[PDB]
C-alpha cells in the first residue's frame, strides 16, 4: 500500500487580489512555510515518483463562467 | 500585410508561398447536420447571447 503523510496549513495567508498587478508579484504576497519529515522516504529497490494532493482556494471566484467563452475573471 | 497574386494559378499554388511566409494554416471542416453546431454560430458580450439570432 502507498504511504500517505498529512501536511496541515496553520496561518491564514488569504489576500485581496484587487490591488495587485497581473500576474501577481509573488515576492510581496503573504506566505506560510510547511515542513514535513519522512523517516523512510523509499525503502524499496526502485525509484519512487512522489505524489501531492493540494487544496485549491476556499473563496468564490470573481466572475461567473459562460461555456463557449474564455473566462476573463482570473486576475481578480 | 501581404500580396496575393495569380494569373490562372491553382489556389494551392497561389496560397503556398503566402501561407509559408505568414506562418498560417488553411483549415476545412464539413458541416454534418444533427451532430455539428452551425459553422457561423458564436457567443458575445457580458451575458453570452448568440451574436446573430436565428
Amino acid at each position: 500500500d502507498d504511504v500517505v503523510y498529512p501536511i496541515e496549513v496553520q496561518e491564514d495567508t488569504t489576500f485581496d487580489p484587487n490591488p495587485l498587478p497581473w500576474p501577481w508579484p509573488q515576492p510581496e504576497l503573504p506566505v506560510e512555510d510547511i515542513e514535513i519529515t519522512v523517516p523512510n522516504a523509499n525503502p524499496t529497490d526502485n525509484i519512487i515518483w512522489p505524489k501531492w494532493t493540494l487544496p485549491g482556494s476556499s473563496e468564490k471566484p470573481a466572475e461567473p463562467y459562460i461555456p463557449g467563452l474564455p473566462w476573463l475573471g482570473a486576475p481578480k | 500585410l501581404t500580396i496575393v497574386f495569380s494569373r490562372f494559378k491553382s489556389f494551392h499554388d497561389t496560397a503556398k508561398n503566402v501561407l509559408a511566409d505568414s506562418q498560417l494554416t488553411i483549415v476545412c471542416r464539413r458541416y454534418f447536420h444533427g451532430e455539428d453546431p452551425h459553422p457561423f454560430a458564436e457567443l458575445s458580450g457580458e451575458l453570452g447571447l448568440p451574436l446573430i439570432e436565428g
